[PDB]
């Protein structure tokens, strides 16, 4: 998943940058 | 920036921080 990413690891700025919707 | 994991709740208000105005959180409902 793109926001299990930044959970189960370390993520970036950008990918939720585009996930507030 | 910060080296940890994010989980349900730092999630929400880290995409929402992107898209937390310029001192907000959300916008269209409450």
């Amino acid at each position: 998943g793109i926001v299990e990413q930044c959970c189960t690891s370390i993520c970036s700025l950008y990918q939720l940058e585009n996930y507030c919707n | 920036f910060v080296n940890q994991h994010l989980c349900g709740s730092h999630l929400v208000e880290a995409l929402y921080l992107v898209c937390g105005e310029r001192g907000g959180f959300y916008t269209p409902k409450t």
